């Protein structure tokens, strides 16, 4: 089991950029998938991004396809999500999740979760 | 030594300050016999007592599953009209059910030879890891050329089941032998019972009731014939206690014991008869000692109460003030004491505190002496064989140091917790269970240690003897007195017999590479401070890449406790999707072979679109596409396997590598298996005698010596560029 | 392997037994010593009888005979099919209903696709007559460089003394092309120039 | 009345040792011990154990059935005619 | 523990209507959600529709939304799909499924599954 914190949320203007950091306490090298899941106010906790064990396979959701980028660095157990060209519907609490790779676009196999950063883009 | 019997390795070792453990290794050559090789070790000071073990040398590959052939009963009643119904349980090594096809044949094992029943060959399906087959009774009578049912009793039945997987990529032959044909489901044995009784005392029949293969029975009521009130019950050690009363007359006691099982007829009850002789007093002086132990089974740490009971005249009373008791354990005296007997006490009670050095059994030998019985000295003795429950002297438990709520994965660090004695040296091994599928015998267990100890004791008969010299001789003692009373002559060492989307390049698969059949050959020391005498060591081992069940066996070797073989600890390693590369053992060079990659998917609901790939090896010949690596896409249904075939023509002699990588579409997993296979040239291993010569220096040669010139080998059918091994044997011819 | 010298001196009698183990050449050993197997694949010249309108649809014929004095026991034909090829399920159900050929229930309720390996359990193999069974195979997806399939016949009590033959529509005996000379071979399955 | 057993269960057999202290001018005047089982405040099984002369102790095997729960008092006695000539009753009891 | 068979598959033309049934062996009243999931040739098993225990709440995927209808019948323990205006891309294998109601738009909580009917559309 890992402990999982998230850093890098806050106030962002429209059309801007954001960079975060999903920090794992333990070893990242046995975790097959880690993903970013956002939660809008008054809505679900739906899928946004996920990254492979080796970093060679990315899956994004349909609304975030040309604008988001997920990277993984296994040197110090750090998963990074980068936004370019923000739209004001991305105002959400972003959590980072560790799962065993089975169906990586659904939250039901991501066993380990963080607490999330509040990301507010203003328009 | 080889199955021929000649020693091919000879070694001189010293176990000084090794804490009793000598690790050793031997490389098997490639030019080698096949069969039961043997290891014979002996001490230097005792060079005629040889301790041996056996290991098979065979060309094999590891099976993927085990087959358990279990009959419904562990015998066969000859008048059972339903026949012999057996059950074939085929189970994978990682704990999954096997769908397949079993070919089951039966046969009669008549002594050292066996005959098959070819009309009893059945082909059955195995669904959900189990199948059932029945050998009928009439097939068993017409298969045997001898008439009648009664001549089949004594001969055994064996059943060979050969299970084919539904892919056909692996098969397992498993034989269940030694199913006897009996007219009774039990057997009565008088082996733990004394053969000598004191007349006028109770005689404690210690009746060993067994299943007909040799296993001990349980909850089987037995009774002496003619004494219907003495109905005992068989305990968990298989032996029931029946205390009968003996008349005070010097006659042999004929004891007939029958079972009283309610669910059988009167012809199915096992009987046995014993002639027990009276104890012979000296001068027929009517002086007996009775040694009553009200025992069933004893753990160490508890106590028992030996009841000494005198039987002699009161004119010589108050001349007995003690009974000498001695404990024989492991063939030597463990504890000797006196028990004080004040006059007027017909019975006295001595509490034996059964400590941990009474394992496996002990002999309580007691005696007294008396001078004024008829004018000469008289020694009256008794002995009882008491069975302690056989366990370790110390303890050794290997279990999971972590929580083990998760199932372990190949390559995962796993924490092993070893609980043992303080300062003990713990040696370990972790063995793939397919080795135990192929060969199950010759394994080191604690019960094998205690039957090695129990077959090397010097006591012959449990319980009493013919006279006092018989009691001391059967107990394994020599008593000698200054007056002249002595034990008889013992002079025998033994007891007398009575395209695109490159999903495999995107996922950077490192291949599962290490597949040892045995690992964790480690030596540890329990140097932790003990908590209630138990030291706990945590070890961080790294699991190998085989998907199987590892059996971990540890032996603790302690200076104050001794050797303790632990119970085997099983670690089941399993993924949800994996590759099993079913390579053969050896492949003839320049011939076309087909290998199988069996992809297993164990999801309960979802099918898998798996891209599988054979990597291009230039040692093999295969189909040459524009892309040099050979990949395809398969679909595996849930809870199922799929065999992918690959044809290769190997071109180079030696250990060549086969790599198969697979990645699941729309899921973030992969697997990859790299395994090496031997490529041999097209010839056959075939031995040729260079010479047989007789060495005699006083008859052949000159000047006291004899020069023998070994020629080089005259092989003309040898394969070019291959290795040969010339074996030299010198043997000393015995003269008489 | 060389000439060695032995000096035997002293008093007594001994035996020198010297034996060289080596790899001797095997003659007249095709390793199909217990079974004779003839696997042929022929293109079906009707081109109209199939209902599923497959592309190629050849007919696979397997003729197995036992070597010995008597018929064999329940043997196994393990047919690993070619790439892109699946056996016809109607001839599978017709061969399953024979009195000497058993084809298991798991292999029959499986789909027409993703069944590239087949096991046929023969009750007996004759030692005087070629026991021949034939069934249609369909090209359910066309692929480049069709891998040659294999048919392996073995009795149930022995994985060895089997007979593994290979079949392919364009190669004789299903064998990949290789240039061989004095037991040295190179893979000639590459392009010509 | 020697009973040496740790835990009793129904179905097991309890070997009760009947030991006798007596002077052998009066021996073979006693040929039996009368035993009685008291369970749940009433007599359950009463019997005789036969004792041949010369037997210093005998063993009665009691079949502990399922109606011996929770305990039983085994009460044994014998009788003789002593040196003074009166009847002498010697009894003992154990609680199992 | 239910068994779950489905009928109604076949070969229809483009724009037509199709009518699928799924019958359950055991009790349907204790099953919170039941769904239909299709699988395209070459694609994975994604969401199509799901129905509540009472039949009140419906969820559809965002390609079948205006033209599919799932409806339950707890009397004879069995469910219907009704489709009108079938696109050419709807050739699939359709599986009925039963699940606990937790996350009814994803397949990982649907514990019991059918065997599928082939739906083919000609265009
Ligand atoms: C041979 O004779 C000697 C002397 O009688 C025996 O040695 C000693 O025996 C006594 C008991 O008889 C042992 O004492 C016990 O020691 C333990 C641990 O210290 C203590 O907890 C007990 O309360 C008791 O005092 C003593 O250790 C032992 N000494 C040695 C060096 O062994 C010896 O046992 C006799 N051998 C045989 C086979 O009879
Ligand atoms: C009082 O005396 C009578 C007879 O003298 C005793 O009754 C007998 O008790 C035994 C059990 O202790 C009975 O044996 C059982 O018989 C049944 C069949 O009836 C059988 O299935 C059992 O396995 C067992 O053998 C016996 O039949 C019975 N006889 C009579 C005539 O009733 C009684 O126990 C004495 N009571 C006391 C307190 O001493
Ligand atoms: C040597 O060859 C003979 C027959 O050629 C064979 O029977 C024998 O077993 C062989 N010996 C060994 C040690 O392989």
């Amino acid at each position: 089991q890992v402990q999982l914190v998230e850093t890098g949320g806050g106030l962002v203007q429209a059309g801007g950029s954001l960079r975060l950091s999903c920090a794992a306490s333990g070893s990242i090298f046995s975790i097959n998938a880690m993903g970013w899941f956002r939660q809008a106010p008054g809505k679900e906790r739906e899928f946004v991004a996920t990254i492979n064990r080796s970093g060679g396979r990315t899956y994004y959701a349909d609304s975030v396809k040309g604008r988001f980028t997920i990277s993984r660095d296994n040197g110090k157990n750090m998963v990074y999500l980068q936004m370019h060209s923000l739209k004001p519907e991305d105002t959400a609490i972003y959590y980072c999740a560790a799962g065993t790779g089975w169906s990586p676009q659904t939250d039901c196999e991501y066993n380990y979760w963080g607490q999330g950063t509040q990301v507010t883009v203003s328009s | 030594e080889n199955p021929e019997g000649i020693p091919v390795k000879q070694d001189s070792l010293s176990s000084q300050n090794q804490l009793g453990v000598l690790p050793l290794s031997w490389d098997i050559p490639e030019l080698v016999n096949m069969g039961q090789w043997k290891i014979r070790a002996y001490y230097e000071n005792s060079p005629q007592q040889v301790f041996s073990t056996e290991f098979e040398v065979k060309e094999y590959v590891l099976p993927s599953f085990e087959v358990i052939v279990e009959p419904t009963e562990k015998f066969y009643y000859i008048y059972n009209e339903k026949g012999l119904e057996v059950t074939i349980t085929a189970r994978f090594l990682y704990g999954k059910k096997v769908e397949g096809t079993a070919f089951v044949i039966f046969g009669i094992q008549d002594g050292e030879q066996r005959i098959s029943l070819p009309e009893s060959l059945k082909r059955i399906p195995i669904e959900d890891g189990s199948g059932e087959v029945v050998l009928s009774r009439k097939v068993l009578l017409d298969g045997v050329q001898n008439p009648r049912a009664e001549d089949l009793v004594g001969k055994s039945l064996y059943v060979s089941a050969t299970v084919i997987l539904h892919s056909g990529s692996d098969m397992v032959q498993a034989e269940r032998s030694g199913i006897p044909i009996v007219t009774s489901p039990y057997q009565i044995h008088f082996t733990k019972t004394p053969k000598y009784f004191k007349p006028g005392m109770p005689f404690d029949l210690m009746v060993f009731v067994t299943n007909p293969d040799g296993s001990p029975a349980y909850r089987v009521p037995v009774a002496v014939q003619g004494e219907d009130t003495v109905q005992s019950l068989t305990q968990g050690d298989g032996v029931a206690k029946l205390s009968i009363n003996t008349h005070p007359s010097q006659k042999p006691l004929s004891i007939t014991v029958r079972t009283k099982k309610q669910e059988l007829s009167e012809a199915e009850q096992a009987t046995r008869t014993m002639q027990a002789l009276p104890y012979s007093t000296v001068g027929n002086s009517n002086n007996y000692l009775h040694l009553s132990v009200l025992r069933t089974e004893l753990r160490p740490g508890e106590t028992l109460n030996v009841n000494f009971l005198l039987r002699m005249d009161r004119a010589h009373e108050a001349k007995i003030r003690y009974y000498t008791y001695l404990i024989m354990n492991k063939g030597r005296l463990l504890k000797a004491g006196r028990q004080v007997r004040e006059p007027g006490q017909d019975l006295v009670v001595l509490p034996l505190s059964i400590t941990t050095d009474f394992i496996p059994s002990f002999r309580l030998v007691a005696y007294y002496t008396l001078i004024g019985a008829s004018g000469q000295r008289e020694v009256v003795a008794d002995s009882v064989w008491v069975d302690v429950k056989d366990s370790c002297v110390g303890s050794l438990v290997v279990k999971s140091g972590q929580s083990e709520d998760r199932q372990p994965v190949p390559g995962q660090q796993m924490t092993l917790k070893i609980e043992g004695d303080h300062g003990a040296r713990v040696v370990l091994v972790a063995v793939d269970k397919g080795v135990f599928v192929l060969n199950k015998k010759n394994k080191l267990t604690q019960s094998k240690i205690w039957d090695v100890v129990e077959k090397a004791d010097i006591g012959c008969t449990p319980g009493s003897g013919k006279d006092y010299a018989g009691v001391f001789s059967d107990a394994g003692l020599t008593f000698t007195s200054s007056s002249g009373q002595q034990t008889a002559q013992r002079a025998e060492l033994q007891c007398p017999q009575p395209l695109d989307e490159d999903i495999i390049a995107e996922e950077n698969i490192v291949s599962r590479s290490e597949f040892p059949e045995s690992w964790l050959w480690n030596v540890e020391d329990l140097k932790e401070p003990p908590k209630n005498g138990i030291s706990t060591k945590l070890m961080n081992i790294f699991l190998k890449d085989s998907i199987t069940t590892w059996e971990i066996l540890a032996v603790s070797m302690s200076d104050k406790k001794g050797i303790c073989v632990a119970d085997p600890f099983e670690v089941t390693v399993m993924q949800d999707f994996f590759i099993d590369l079913r390579l053969p053992y050896s492949v003839v060079r320049n011939e076309q072979v087909e290998i199988r990659a069996v992809l297993y998917n164990y999801r309960q609901n979802q099918e898998l679109k798996v891209r599988v790939e054979l990597l291009h090896n230039p040692a093999f010949c295969s189909l040459a596409t524009t892309k040099r690596r050979h990949q395809q896409t398969v679909t595996i249904p849930p809870k199922s396997s799929l065999s992918v075939p690959y044809v290769i023509v190997p071109l180079k002699t030696g250990l060549q590598e086969v790599e198969v990588k697979a990645a699941v579409y729309h899921h973030f997993i992969s697997d990859g298996v790299r395994k090496s296979l031997k490529v041999v040239p097209e010839g056959i291993r075939m031995n040729k005698t260079v010479a047989v010569r007789t060495l005699d220096p006083e008859r052949l040669g000159r000047e006291g010596v004899q020069k023998e010139d070994i020629p080089p080998a005259d092989l003309s059918d040898q394969v070019p560029d291959t290795e040969s091994e010339t074996r030299i044997l010198l043997q000393g011819t015995p003269v008489a | 392997n060389e000439g060695f010298t032995v000096t035997a001196e002293g008093k007594g009698q001994g035996t020198l037994s010297v034996v060289t183990m080596y790899h001797a050449k095997a003659k007249d050993q095709l390793t199909c010593n217990k079974f004779d197997l003839k696997v042929t694949i022929k293109p079906a010249p009707e081109t109209e009888k199939r209902p599923q309108d497959a592309k190629n649809t050849m007919i696979l014929e397997i003729c197995t005979r036992y070597r010995g004095d008597q018929d064999a026991t329940m043997s196994i034909l393990d047919i690993s099919m070619m790439t892109g090829f699946a056996p016809d399920t109607d001839d599978l159900k017709q061969l399953a209903n024979g009195v000497d050929r058993y084809i298991s229930k798991y292999e029959l309720d499986k789909a027409f696709s993703d069944r590239n390996t087949l096991i046929i359990y023969l009750d007996k193999v004759s030692h005087s007559e070629d026991d021949c069974l034939a069934f249609k195979v369909h090209q359910y997806f066309n692929v480049e460089l069709i891998q040659p399939g294999a048919v392996k016949v073995y009795a149930y009590y022995n994985l060895e003394e089997s007979c593994t033959r290979f079949y392919h529509p364009e190669k004789e005996d299903g064998k990949l092309n290789k240039l061989c000379r004095d037991e040295l071979c190179r893979c000639a399955e590459e392009n010509c120039f």
